[PDB]
């Protein structure tokens, strides 16, 4: 089901993001590069353009939080929930929230922020889910060598059914 | 007077929350024996 | 009589399903060679 | 006319994703001592 049901999308190509706060698990420039490369995975395959901003309102807020954090999607200590997105739209729409009890990383150990951000930014773009274990929008993350990363064909089918 | 039509369909629901994190990898085998 | 205006725009969709469980971590590298 | 039925239920949202694959396995302990 590779697209949001009914499906909200962005009605413009120039999209913005803001990092609300940073995780203490990582270097600041590695949180930056994880989110920058996670947006690049999706701009490679659509008309969309993604820009970081440092004050005011953004289309997509990136947030680190733990436990209850102001929507009906409360986090839950180490393990269990590691993140949640919201679909395209105003205010809380588009926003990607990540759990701070988890240990965020650049690498194969811990919790790989780039790979998680590809799925939850994928929902911030209006993706559904694939039913194939090879897909990034599948209901299962697998660790894959981030240095050689590719979308699956069913993820490219999904995002190209919403944009272009 | 006659009732009006049904409303538009509701907005889509929010996306699902991430599931349980994988368990820590098994510890490695003991290293090779000491040299003579 | 005149037919009414439409009803309100439907209740929002229920939230998406919670994720399943992470695959277990890859096994550790073999240890360093033992003491002489 | 009366203001209509309150609209069809919205589409239920797309799911989670299993939490990140398990940690690296710890490197094994150093090997057993060499031959006397
Ligand atoms: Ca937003
Ligand atoms: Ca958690
Ligand atoms: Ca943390
Ligand atoms: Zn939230
Ligand atoms: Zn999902």
């Amino acid at each position: 089901f590779r697209e949001m049901p009914g499906g909200p999308v962005w009605r413009k190509h120039y999209i913005t993001y803001r990092i609300n706060n940073y995780t203490p698990d990582m270097n600041r420039e590695d949180v930056d590069y994880a989110i920058r490369k996670a947006f690049q995975v999706w701009s490679n395959v659509t008309p969309l353009k993604f820009s970081k901003i440092n004050t005011g309102m953004a289309d997509i807020l990136v947030v680190f939080a733990r436990g209850a954090h102001g929507d009906f999607h409360a986090f839950d200590g180490k393990g269990g929930i590691l993140a949640h997105a919201f679909g395209p739209g105003s205010g809380i729409g588009g926003d990607a929230h990540f759990d701070e009890d988890e240990f965020w990383t650049t690498h194969s150990g811990g919790t790989n922020l780039f790979l998680t951000a590809v799925h939850e930014i994928g929902h911030s773009l209006g993706l559904g889910h694939s039913s194939d274990p090879k897909a990034v929008m599948f209901p299962t993350y697998k660790y894959v060598d981030i240095n050689t990363f590719r979308l699956s064909a069913d993820d490219i089918r999904g995002i190209q059914s919403l944009y272009g | 007077g006659p009732p009006g039509p049904p409303g538009p369909p509701g907005p889509p629901g929010p996306p699902g929350v991430v599931g349980e994190q994988g368990e820590q990898g098994p510890p490695g085998p003991p290293g090779p024996p000491g040299p003579p």
